[PDB]
C-alpha cells in the first residue's frame, strides 16, 4: 500500500507531526482526573457550540475499558475511538490468556505502545 | 502382541571347564504390567537342563509335553535321555508344528553321562539348531545378551568362575531391557553336582 | 514413565522416575523428569522425551520473558496456560506429552496444574501421571491425607514412585524428591531404586510377591 | 511420488595408480523392455571429470543440462577458468549431492544413482557416489545396481585396500573393469553388449573410449545341458 | 461419555453437568465445572473433544464479554446463541473443525423468559423446553416427555432434574461422578453446592 | 512410493574420562547387504574442541554435522571468536534436530569434549533432539550389544565387593586413557563378531586440554 | 549364505560358508550348512534353515529306504525328483532352496532347486544372499574339464567372494568333493580365514562379585 | 521368455531362448526350455517354472502309461492331456504351454494352450513374454510348407529379435527337429545370430 | 472393561467379582455373580468376551463335578488348575478360541493352604498371594504390593479388598456396581452377602 | 494407437491409425492422430488424449511466438519444448509423443519423447499401444535413405501389422509427408492395407 514517511524529523530534533498532534489535544475540550484516598474521579467538559443535542445516545467522553478501568480523552474524538477499542480487545485478551484482568499500568503501557507505533 | 514379546524373559547358557551352566529371569509380564515375580523358565528331565522365553503359555505346555515324552522315553529304554538326542527331540517336536509354532526360544544345558563333555544348544520357534560351543542366548533380551557373552566369555572356565560370567552376562542384559529381569536363577552343572543360585538384581 | 505431584497442609510434592525407552530397550536410568523453570516453579515431564524437554525448557523462557516485563514473578495459572496454548495449536500434529506445572505465589497458594497434549489443563490436588501411573495412584491415594507430616509426605511420594517403579515395565531407574513451599522448592536428593527397594523391602516389611 | 520410466543399469568404477577408470553401457530400457541403444550415461565435464549416471534417463538428461550449465557459469568473469579455476571434481561431486539431497528433502527426487570420477589438481583420484536419497560414499572401487552385487566383488579382488592403489598398473584396472562388463553382460536383463569407457589420468588427461562391446564370451558348453533333471536327449 | 443436561421451567433454565474428567484408565478429576458464564442471565455448557471444549468456550467467553463492554450492555439468550451457533457452522468446514456440543442457558430481561438452546458441533440449533447431549439423551428425553410441565417452579424442575441424574447413575455405564447444577433466571446464575446428597 | 529414509548401519561410542574424552565409529558404510565402502568416517573434528557423530541414515548424519560445523562458524563471527563450550553445542544441536521434529533426522547423534571444569563430557541425542550428559553411550546398530557392557564396564553396575554379601559396590572409579582405548577396542570386536553391519576399520578421536588425536584399528572384514 | 556347486571333468564340488543369522545378527559364527542326502549325494541349502534340514532329512530317510529296497546305489535324479515334488506340493511355503549334487552309477550330477519346485542343471551354480558375488566369480573363472585341484580352488574363492562382500554370509569355507572313483570328502573348515583377534584384556570377575539371594543343590536321580 | 513352434513340410521345429530371470538378475543363462514328453512329442513351457515342470513330469508319466497300454499316443492326444491339466487347476497355475509333435498319419502338428488352459490348433505358435514382439514379423513371414533350411532360418530370425527387444529372453537358441527321419537337436550362439 | 480380585490371606482365599453387566450404553444386571462352585473347596471367578464367559465356566464346572462324583474324592486346586489351564491352552489354537480369564480361588485340605490361580485365556498360568484381570490390575497390584502381608487373618484380608474396590471405584472410568465376595476356607464357601453398604 | 514417423531420402513421415477407445468402446472410428505445430514440424501422440491435446495446443503457441520474433524453429527446438512440458509436469501428463520435422538445412529429423520426459533422437520411432508388436518387423525392414514410395509402403506395412494385432489400433492409416516440396496428407483403407 501507501507507506510514504509523514512523520520525520526537524533540523532541531523534534518530529514535527507529533508535535503538531499535541496541538489538537490542546484544543480539545478539557478532562481531568484526581485521586483520593480509596477512589479515583475523572471529569470532562462538554462544548457549548451546540446546544440541540440528545445525550442519551452522544457518546460520552469517559469510557470503560474493562469493569474496573476507565478511559478518557482530549483531541480527536475519532481518533479516540480507535484507541478505545484496542484497549478492549487487549483487555479480552489478556483475562483470556493470563486468567487475570489488566492492571492499569498494563492497559497504559499498552495504550502507549499503540501510540508510539502510529509515530514511526 | 507380537506373540514372542507379550510376556517378556531370557535364557542363557554356557559352557565351561567339565560343567555347564543355564541361567534364567523370573518375570512375567502382561506387557507393561508385571504379573509374577516367581515365574521360572528352566526345567530338568532326568541330568538334562531346557530353558524356554517366548510366549509363558507355550513355555508350560512345552515343559509337559518333553517332561511326558522324557517320562516315555525312559520307560522304554531303560535309561535317562541325553543332552544330544533330547536336542534333536525338541528339534523334531517343534518342525511338526511348522504352520502352527509353539512361540518359544529352547535352550538346553547339560552334560553328557558317559562322555563327560559339556553340551548347549539353541533353537528357533520351528527347530532349527544353533550348536554353539561357547554360549547360547534367548529371550526378548536376545540382543544385549549376545553383547555381555562376547565380551565376556572365554573357554575353559572353572565352575566358580563360570557362575561370575554368565550371572554379570544375565544381570546387565536384563537391566538394559523393559521386559526381562525381575528375579534372576543360575544352574550350575558338573558329572556330579548341581547348584542353584537365585541372584539379588534391581526391581525395577 | 510415572511423575506425581500433590497438595497437602504443608505445600507440594513432586515425584518422578528416571527411565527413558525406546520399544523396549531401556534408553536411559538417569533422565531428568524435573524441570527447575524458576526457584518457585516446577515442570514434570512425561510421553515423548523431546517434546517435553523442548516445549519446557522454552516454557522457562517464557517465563523469565514475563518477570522482565511486568517485574514479577508469572502466576502458576499463566506458565501452565503459555504451554497449554502453544501445545493447542499443535494439535493433531503428534506432539505426545502429559506435563504438571507447579509451584507457590502469594496470590494463588501452593498450586498444581495437569497440561497434555490433547490441550486438556486442569487444576488439581494431586495428578499421577504416565505409563505408571494408575501404580502410583493405588498408593498414593490409599495412604493419602491432607495433614500429612512433610517427612510423611516425602515418603509417600517416594513409595508411589518405587511402586510404579517395580509393577511398570516402563518406569525406573531413581526418584528424583522435590518439596515446594513458600520459599519454594527444595530437592530432596535422587534415590536409586537398585537400594531403595531393598531398604524399603526391609523396613517396611512390604514386597511380599518377592522372593529374597 | 514419481516412478523412474526410461532407465539406464549399472555405473562402475575404480582407482589405479595414476587416475581412474569409469565404465557404463548404452542401454536406454523401458521396463523389461530393450527400448533404446545409443545412450551415453558418461558425462565428461571440463576434462578431469567424468560422471556416470544410472536411474531414470529424463533426470539423467535433466543433470546433463545442470552439468554444461556449471561449465558455462564457470567461466563467466573468470579469467583462469582454462586453469587454476577449472572446475575441479569435488566441486562438481559437492555440487550434486546438494542438489540430490535437497531434491529428497523436498520429496521430489532426481531418480539416480551417481558417480563421479577424476583427477584433482594436485594429482589425487576423485572417487565418490551420490543417489537418489543424497547418501554418499567413496571407495578405491564404486558401482551402482547390479554392479554393485556383482563388480565390486571383482575389482575388490585388484584394488582392496588404500595400499593397493600405487600398485594397480592402468593396464591391470581397465583389464578388471572390461572383465567385469562381461560378467554383468552375462547376469543383468537390463544390460547391452555396448557401453562406453573412460579413463582420467594425472598424466596421459581423459580418455574417453566409445563403442566398445563385450568380447570372448564363454556359450560353447551350452550344448551339453539338457532339460532340467532326468530328461537324456 | 460427558453428561450435559438442561431443563426450562417457567422461570429458569437449569444446567446440570458431569464432573469427572476421564483419560484412558483414569479419572483424573471429578470436581470438574464444564461451564463458563457468558453475561450474567447467561450461561454455557459443553462437552466434546478433549481440547477443544475449554478452548472454544472461552473463545465465545471473550467474545460476549467484549461485545457487553463495547455497547454497555447485554446481548440477548437469542442471540449469543446465533452468535455461537455461526462459530460452530464456520469450524465444520474449516482445517481443525471445534468437536464441541454445548447447552446455552439464559434468562432474557426483554422479554422475561427464561430460554434453552440446544446446538451440535455443525452448529446444529435448535431451542427446547429441555436437552441433553451424548448418549445421555437416550434416557432423558424420554423420561422428561413424561414427567415434565410447562409451568413448572423451580423446585419441581430439580425434582425433575434428580429424577435424571438418578435414571442415568442406574443405566450408564460410565461413572460420572454427579453432576454440578446450575440456575438462570432474573436474579443472574447460581449454584446448587448440595446435590450430591441433596 | 519413494521412501525419503535409508539406513547405512555403522555403530559409534562415546566414554567421557577425567580430562580426556573419546568417540569412536567403525569406518563401514553399508546398504542391505551390500557394502558401501570400508572405510568412510563418521566421526568429525568439529571445531572448538568438540568431536560429533551422527549415526544411522548416513545423508542425515552428513547433514546435520554440516550444519553443526556451521553452527560453530557463524558462532565465532557473531560472538567474537568466543570458544563454544560443549554444553552450548549440545542445546545447538537439540534445536537443529528439533527444528526438523515433522520430519526428523534419522540420526542418533554423539558429541564428545572437556566441560568448563576440563572434565571429558559425552552428551547423546534421540532423533528429534532430546538430551543428555552421560558417562558413556553407544549409539547405532550395534548399540543394544554394547551399551549393557558399558553399564558393567565402565559403571561397575552389578558388580559388588566381594565378600560384602553384596551391599558395598564397587566404587566408581575414573579410567585412564589407556584403560578406555582397551574397552572400546573390545567393546567393537565384539559388536563385529555378532552384528552383519559392524566391521572393516575403527577410528577414535581422542579430546584433551591438547586438541584432538586419532588412532585406527583393522577390525575384521566378513 | 553362500553355496556353489562346480562340475569338474571326474566329479562335482560343493561349498558353503559357515555363517546363520537372525535378521542382522549373527546366532552361529560356525555352522554346517553342507549336509548329507546319503554318502555320496550332499547338500546345501538357503532360505528358511528349518526348512533346509528338514527337507534334507525327509528325502534322505526315503532315499535310504529305497536304497534297501532296490539294492542299489541311490541316484541325484531321485533326490531331485523326490525333492522337487514334495517342495512342489507345499506351493513355496517351504522355503528351502538347494545345490544339490553327488556321483552314482550314472555319473556325476549337479542341479539346484528352488522353493517352489523348479530346478535346473548345470555346471556352476551359487544361491543365497552371496549368490551374484559367488557368480561373479564362477563367470570369471569357469572353465571346461577343470581338475579337481582347480574346481575345489574355483568353488571356495566364490565362497570367500561372499564371505567377504555379502553381510549376509562371513567366517568360513566348508567343501564337499565328490568324485566319480571314490569316497565323498567332506573338507568342514577347509579355510578359516576369520579368526577372532587377541581380546585386548580378560574379563574373568573377582570370585564374590554377584550378590546371591539363597542357594541350594538341585537333585538329579531317584 | 521367447518359444515357439512351426510345422513344415517334413515335420515341425520347435524353438527357444536360454534365459530364466528372477527379476532383473538372469539366474539360469543357459536354461533348456525344450522338453521332451514323447520320442516325438515336444513341448514349450512358460509362466512359473514349477507349474510347466510339474505339468510336463505328469504328462510325460501320463504318456508313458498310455504307450504301455495302447501304442503311440497322438499329438492331439498329448495337447488334450496337457488341457485337461491346466484347465482344471487354472485358479493355481501359471501355465502356457506350446506342444508340437510328429506322427506319420498326420505328420507335424501344433497345439498351444494359454493361461486360461483352452486349446488351439495351430499352423505355428509364439509364446512366452519375448513374443509380442514378433507378432508382426512372424506373421509377415510365416508360409506353409517351408523346407527344413527355411524354417530353421524363419525361426532364427524370429527368435532373434524377440530376444534383442526382451529383457527376459537372452542366451542361445536350441531347436528340436520332429520329422519321419527322427529327432535333431541344434544349438546357435549369440555371435551368430545377432548379426543375422 | 469387569472387575476380577483374588486374594490369598492364611487360611483363606477371597474372591471379589464385579457385579454389572453392561452391554452398549445400558447397564443390564447389577447383581450378576462372576463365579462358579466347582467343588466345596474350589471356586472360580471369570470375566471376558460375552457368552464365553459362563459357558466355558459351566463347561469346567461339570467335568469337576463328574470327576467328583466318579473317585468320591475331591481333586486338588493345583490339580484343578492345570485342568483348567491345558483347557485354554488346547482352546486358544481352536478355530474359534475361548476369550476367558479365570481366578481359580480353593483350599487344599490334604496340605491345609489356601492357594490362588491366575490363569488367563492364553492358557497362562501362575500362582499368586493376590490376583486381578483386566484394567483393575493396574491399580490393585500396587496397592496389594504396600498393604498386604502373608500371614494375615481373614477379616485384614477383608479390610485389604475394602481398599482394593474403594480405589476402584475412585479412579476406574466405568460403574461396576460393587462387588461380591466369596470366602474359601477349611469349611467351603460362603459369601459375605453384605459388602456394598458395609 | 500405432504411430510412427521415418526418416528418408528427401524428408520425414508421419503415420498413425485412427482409433480410439474408452475401455472396448471405439469411442471415433476416425481420429486424426497427425498434428501440425508448425508448418512443417508435426507430431503424433499417445498417452491421454486431454494432456496431449493441451501440450500440443501449448507448443503450437510457443512456435508461433517463436516464428514471430527469431523465424522458423528447428525441429529440435520444437522437440525440447514438447520434452520440456513432459518433463515439468511428468508427476500429472501421461503424454508420450514422436516429433517430427523437415528443414532446409537439416533436412529430415525424428525424436521421440516418451512417458518420462526424455528426449530421444533417431532415424525412425514407433510407439502407442499397436507399437510393440511391430519392432521385430520394424528393425528388419527399416532402412536409411529410402525412397517416398518405399518409406510409404513400409509405414503401411508396419501400420497393419500393428492394426491386425492391436484392439485398440485400427481404423484408416493416416500420413503426412515432410519435403523441401511441400507437405502432403495421404490416407489408407482398410480394404487395402488387410490385404497386405
Ligand atoms: C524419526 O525417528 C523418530 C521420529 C519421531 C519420534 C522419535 C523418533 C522419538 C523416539 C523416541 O521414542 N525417543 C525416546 C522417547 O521419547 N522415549 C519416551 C517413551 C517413548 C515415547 C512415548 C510417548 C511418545 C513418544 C515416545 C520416554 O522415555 N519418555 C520418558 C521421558 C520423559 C522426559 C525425558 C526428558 C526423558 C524421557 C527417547 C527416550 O530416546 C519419538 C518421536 O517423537
Ligand atoms: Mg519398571
Ligand atoms: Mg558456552
Ligand atoms: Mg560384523
Ligand atoms: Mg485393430
Amino acid at each position: 500500500g501507501y507507506d510514504r514517511a509523514l512523520s520525520i524529523f526537524s533540523p532541531d530534533g523534534h518530529i514535527f507531526q507529533v508535535e503538531y498532534a499535541l496541538e489538537a489535544v490542546k484544543r480539545g475540550t478539557c478532562a481531568v482526573g484526581v485521586k483520593g484516598k480509596n477512589c479515583v474521579v475523572l471529569g470532562c467538559e462538554r462544548r457549548s457550540t451546540l446546544k440541540l443535542q440528545d445525550t442519551r445516545i452522544t457518546p460520552s467522553k469517559v469510557s470503560k475499558i474493562d469493569s474496573h478501568v476507565v478511559l478518557s480523552f482530549s483531541g480527536l474524538n475519532a481518533d479516540s475511538r480507535i484507541l478505545i477499542e484496542k484497549a478492549r480487545v487487549e483487555a479480552q485478551s489478556h483475562r483470556l490468556t493470563l486468567e487475570d484482568p489488566v492492571t492499569v499500568e498494563y492497559l497504559t503501557r499498552y495504550v502507549a505502545g499503540v501510540q508510539q507505533r502510529y509515530t514511526q | 502382541s507380537d506373540p514372542s514379546s507379550i510376556n517378556g524373559g531370557i535364557v542363557v547358557a554356557m559352557t565351561g571347564k567339565d560343567c555347564v551352566a543355564i541361567a534364567c529371569d523370573l518375570r512375567l509380564g502382561s506387557q507393561s504390567l508385571g504379573v509374577s515375580n516367581k515365574f521360572e523358565k528352566i526345567f530338568h528331565y532326568g541330568h538334562v537342563f531346557l530353558g524356554i522365553t517366548g510366549l509363558a503359555t507355550d513355555v508350560t505346555t512345552l515343559n509337559e509335553m518333553f517332561r511326558y515324552k522324557t517320562n516315555l522315553y525312559k520307560l522304554k529304554e531303560e535309561r535317562a535321555i541325553e543332552p544330544e538326542t533330547f536336542t534333536q527331540l525338541v528339534s523334531s517336536s517343534l518342525y511338526e508344528r511348522r504352520f502352527g509354532p509353539y512361540f518359544v526360544g529352547p535352550v538346553v544345558a547339560g552334560i553328557n553321562s558317559k562322555s563327560g563333555k559339556p553340551f548347549i544348544a539353541g533353537f528357533d520357534l520351528i527347530g532349527c539348531i544353533d550348536e554353539a560351543k561357547d554360549f547360547i542366548v534367548s529371550g526378548t533380551a536376545s540382543d544385549q545378551l549376545f553383547g555381555m557373552c562376547e565380551s565376556l566369555y572365554e573357554p575353559n572356565l572353572e565352575p566358580e568362575d563360570l557362575f561370575e560370567t554368565i550371572s554379570q552376562a544375565l544381570l546387565n542384559a536384563a537391566d538394559r531391557d523393559a521386559l526381562s529381569g525381575w528375579g534372576a536363577v543360575v544352574y550350575i552343572i558338573k558329572k556330579d553336582e548341581v547348584v542353584k543360585r537365585y541372584l539379588k538384581m534391581r526391581q525395577d | 514413565t510415572t511423575t506425581l505431584a500433590f497438595r497437602f497442609q504443608g505445600g507440594i510434592i513432586v515425584a518422578v522416575d528416571s527411565r527413558a525407552t525406546a520399544g523396549n530397550w531401556v534408553a536411559s536410568q538417569t533422565v531428568k523428569k524435573v524441570i527447575e523453570i524458576n526457584p518457585f516453579l516446577l515442570g514434570t515431564m512425561a510421553g515423548g522425551a523431546a517434546d517435553c524437554q523442548f516445549w519446557e525448557t522454552w516454557l522457562g523462557s517464557q517465563c523469565r520473558l514475563h518477570e522482565l516485563r511486568e517485574k514479577e514473578r508469572i502466576s502458576v495459572a499463566a506458565a501452565s496456560k503459555i504451554l497449554s496454548n502453544l501445545v493447542y495449536q499443535y494439535k493433531g500434529a503428534g506432539l505426545s506429552m502429559g506435563t504438571m506445572i507447579c509451584g507457590y505465589t502469594r496470590k494463588e497458594g501452593p498450586t498444581i496444574y495437569y497440561v497434555d497434549s490433547d490441550g486438556t489443563r486442569l487444576k488439581g490436588d494431586i495428578f499421577c501421571v504416565g505409563s505408571g501411573q494408575t501404580f502410583a495412584y493405588g498408593v498414593l491415594d490409599s495412604n493419602y491425607k491432607w495433614d500429612l507430616s512433610v517427612e510423611d509426605a516425602l515418603y509417600l511420594g517416594k513409595r508411589s514412585i518405587l511402586a510404579a517403579a517395580h509393577r511398570d515395565a516402563y518406569s525406573g531407574g531413581s526418584v528424583n524428591l522435590y518439596h515446594v513451599t513458600e520459599d519454594g522448592w527444595i530437592y530432596h536428593g535422587n534415590h536409586d531404586v537398585g537400594e531403595l527397594f531393598w531398604k524399603v523391602k526391609e523396613e517396611e516389611g512390604s514386597f511380599n510377591n518377592v522372593i529374597g | 511420488t514419481q516412478q523412474p520410466i526410461v532407465t539406464g543399469t549399472s555405473v562402475i568404477s575404480m582407482k589405479y595408480d595414476n587416475g581412474v577408470i569409469i565404465a557404463a553401457d548404452n542401454l536406454g530400457s523401458y521396463g523389461s523392455l530393450l527400448r533404446f541403444n545409443g545412450v551415453e550415461r558418461l558425462i565428461p565435464v571440463g576434462d578431469n571429470t567424468v560422471v556416470g549416471i544410472s536411474g531414470d534417463i529424463s533426470d539423467m538428461q535433466h543433470i546433463e543440462r545442470l552439468l554444461k550449465d556449471l561449465v558455462t557459469e564457470n567461466a563467466y568473469d573468470n579469467p583462469l577458468a582454462d586453469a587454476e579455476e577449472a572446475l575441479e571434481p569435488s566441486y562438481i561431486f559437492e555440487y550434486l549431492a546438494t542438489v540430490m539431497y535437497q531434491r529428497r528433502s523436498k520429496m521430489n527426487p532426481l531418480w539416480n544413482a551417481i558417480i563421479v570420477a577424476g583427477v584433482q589438481s594436485n594429482g589425487d583420484q576423485f572417487l565418490r557416489y551420490v543417489n537418489l536419497l543424497g547418501v554418499t560414499y567413496s571407495s578405491p572401487t564404486l558401482a551402482t545396481g547390479f554392479g554393485a552385487h556383482m563388480a565390486n566383488p571383482l575389482l575388490r579382488k585388484v584394488v582392496d585396500r588404500e595400499s593397493d592403489i600405487p600398485k594397480t598398473t592402468v593396464q591391470v584396472a581397465e583389464e578388471a573393469i572390461v572383465n567385469a562388463m562381461r560378467v554383468l553382460y552375462y547376469r543383468d536383463a537390463r544390460s547391452s553388449r555396448n557401453f562406453s569407457l573412460a579413463i582420467i589420468d594425472k598424466n596421459t588427461g581423459l580418455t574417453f573410449k566409445k563403442n566398445l562391446q563385450v568380447e570372448n564370451m564363454k556359450w560353447d558348453f551350452a550344448k551339453d545341458i539338457k532339460g532340467y533333471g532326468t530328461q537324456k536327449i | 461419555m460427558d453428561i450435559i443436561l438442561g431443563i426450562r421451567v417457567q422461570d429458569s433454565v437449569i444446567l446440570a453437568s458431569s464432573k469427572a474428567v476421564t483419560r484412558g484408565i483414569s479419572v483424573l478429576k471429578d470436581s470438574d465445572d464444564k461451564t463458563r458464564q457468558l453475561s450474567p442471565h447467561t450461561l454455557m455448557s459443553f462437552a466434546g473433544e478433549a481440547g477443544d471444549t475449554v478452548q472454544f468456550a472461552e473463545y465465545i467467553q471473550a467474545n460476549i464479554q467484549l461485545y457487553s463492554i463495547r455497547e454497555d450492555y447485554e446481548l440477548s439468550p437469542q442471540a449469543v446463541s446465533s452468535f455461537v451457533r455461526q462459530e460452530l457452522a464456520k469450524s465444520i468446514r474449516s482445517r481443525r473443525p471445534y468437536q464441541v456440543n454445548v447447552l446455552i442457558g439464559g434468562y432474557d430481561k426483554k422479554k422475561n423468559k427464561p430460554e434453552l438452546y440446544q446446538i451440535d458441533y455443525l452448529g446444529t440449533k435448535v431451542e427446547l423446553p429441555y436437552g441433553a447431549h451424548g448418549y445421555s439423551g437416550f434416557y432423558t428425553f424420554s423420561l422428561l416427555d413424561h414427567h415434565y410441565r410447562p409451568d413448572m417452579t423451580t423446585e419441581e424442575g430439580l425434582d425433575l432434574l434428580k429424577l435424571c441424574v438418578q435414571e442415568l447413575e442406574k443405566r450408564m455405564p460410565m461413572d460420572f461422578k454427579g453432576v454440578i447444577v446450575k440456575i438462570v433466571d432474573k436474579d443472574g446464575i447460581r449454584q446448587v453446592d448440595d446435590f450430591q446428597a441433596q | 512410493q519413494f521412501n525419503p529414509y535409508g539406513d547405512n548401519g555403522g555403530t559409534i561410542l562415546g566414554i567421557a574420562g577425567e580430562d580426556f574424552a573419546v568417540l569412536a565409529g567403525d569406518t563401514r558404510n553399508i546398504t542391505d547387504y551390500s557394502i558401501n565402502s570400508r572405510y568412510e568416517p563418521k566421526v568429525f573434528d568439529c571445531g572448538d574442541n568438540i568431536v560429533m557423530s551422527a549415526n544411522g541414515f548416513a545423508a542425515d548424519g552428513d547433514a546435520l554435522v554440516k550444519r553443526f560445523k556451521n553452527s560453530v562458524k557463524w558462532y565465532h563471527f557473531d560472538h567474537n571468536d568466543k570458544k563454544l563450550s560443549i554444553n552450548s553445542a549440545a542445546r545447538n544441536i537439540q534445536h537443529l534436530l528439533y527444528g526438523k521434529r515433522f520430519f526428523p533426522y534419522y540420526v542418533h547423534t554423539i558429541i564428545a569434549g572437556l566441560d568448563e571444569d576440563g572434565k571429558g563430557a559425552v552428551y547423546s541425542f534421540d532423533p528429534v533432539g532430546s538430551y543428555e550428559r552421560e558417562q558413556c553411550r553407544a549409539g547405532g546398530a550395534a548399540a543394544s550389544l554394547i551399551m549393557p557392557f558399558l553399564d558393567n564396564q565402565v559403571n561397575f553396575k552389578n558388580q559388588y565387593e566381594p565378600g560384602t554379601n553384596g551391599k558395598v559396590k564397587k566404587p566408581l572409579k575414573y579410567l585412564s586413557v589407556e584403560e578406555v582405548i582397551k574397552l572400546v577396542r573390545d567393546s567393537f570386536t565384539s559388536a563385529t563378531e555378532r552384528h552383519i553391519q559392524v566391521g572393516d576399520g575403527l577410528e577414535i578421536l581422542i579430546v584433551t586440554k591438547d586438541g584432538v588425536r586419532k588412532e585406527f584399528y583393522e577390525l575384521k572384514r566378513d | 549364505t553362500t553355496i556353489v556347486g562346480v562340475k569338474f571333468n571326474n566329479g562335482v564340488v560343493i561349498a558353503a560358508d559357515t555363517r546363520s543369522t537372525q535378521g542382522p545378527i549373527v546366532a552361529d559364527k560356525n555352522c554346517a550348512k553342507l549336509h548329507r542326502i546319503s554318502p555320496k549325494i550332499w547338500c546345501a541349502g538357503a532360505g528358511t534353515a528349518a526348512d533346509t534340514e528338514a527337507v534334507t532329512q525327509l528325502i534322505g530317510s526315503n532315499i535310504e529306504l529305497h536304497s534297501l529296497y532296490t539294492s542299489r546305489e541311490p541316484r541325484v535324479v531321485s533326490a531331485l525328483q523326490m525333492l522337487k515334488q514334495h517342495l512342489f506340493k507345499y506351493q513355496g511355503h517351504i522355503g528351502a532352496y538347494l545345490i544339490v549334487a553327488g556321483v552314482d552309477p550314472t555319473g556325476s550330477h549337479l542341479f539346484s532347486i528352488h522353493a517352489h519346485g523348479s530346478t535346473d542343471v548345470g555346471y556352476y551354480l551359487s544361491l543365497g544372499s552371496g549368490s551374484l558375488a559367488a557368480m561373479a566369480v564362477l563367470e570369471s573363472h569357469w572353465k571346461q574339464d577343470l581338475t579337481k585341484e582347480e574346481a575345489i580352488k574355483l568353488a571356495s574363492d566364490a565362497i570367500q567372494a561372499g564371505i567377504w562382500n555379502d553381510l549376509g554370509s562371513g567366517s568360513n569355507v566348508d567343501v564337499c568333493v565328490m568324485e566319480i572313483g571314490k569316497d565323498a570328502e567332506y573338507l568342514r573348515n577347509y579355510l578359516t580365514p576369520n579368526v577372532r583377534e587377541e581380546k585386548q584384556k580378560s574379563y574373568k570377575f573377582p570370585r564374590g562379585t554377584t550378590a546371591v539371594l539363597k542357594e541350594s543343590i538341585v537333585n538329579i536321580c531317584d | 521368455t521367447s518359444i515357439m513352434a512351426v510345422t513344415f513340410k517334413d515335420g515341425v521345429i520347435l524353438g527357444a531362448d536360454s534365459r530364466t530371470t528372477t527379476g532383473a538378475y538372469i539366474a539360469n543363462r543357459v536354461t533348456d526350455k525344450l522338453t521332451r514328453v514323447h520320442d516325438k512329442i515336444w513341448c514349450c513351457r512358460s509362466g512359473s517354472a514349477a507349474d510347466t515342470q510339474a505339468i510336463a513330469d505328469i504328462v510325460q508319466y501320463h504318456l508313458e502309461l498310455y504307450t504301455s497300454q495302447y501304442g503311440t499316443p497322438s499329438t492331439e492326444t498329448a495337447a488334450s492331456v496337457f488341457k485337461e491339466l491346466c484347465y482344471e487347476n487354472k485358479d493355481n497355475l501359471t501355465a502356457g504351454i506350446i506342444v508340437a509333435g510328429y506322427d506319420d498319419k498326420n505328420k507335424g502338428e501344433v497345439y498351444t494352450i494359454p493361461l486360461g488352459g483352452s486349446v488351439h490348433k495351430l499352423p505355428y505358435a509364439i509364446a512366452g513374454s519375448g513374443s509380442t514382439f514378433i507378432y508382426g514379423y512372424c506373421d509377415k513371414n510365416f508360409r506353409e510348407n517351408m523346407s527344413k533350411e527355411e524354417t530353421v532360418d524363419f525361426i532364427k530370425h524370429s527368435l532373434s529379435q524377440a530376444i534383442k527387444w526382451d529383457g527376459s529372453s537372452g542366451g542361445v537358441i536350441r531347436m528340436v527337429v520332429l520329422t519321419a527321419a527322427g529327432v535333431e537337436r541344434l544349438i546357435f550362439y549369440p555371435d551368430e545370430y545377432e548379426q543375422l
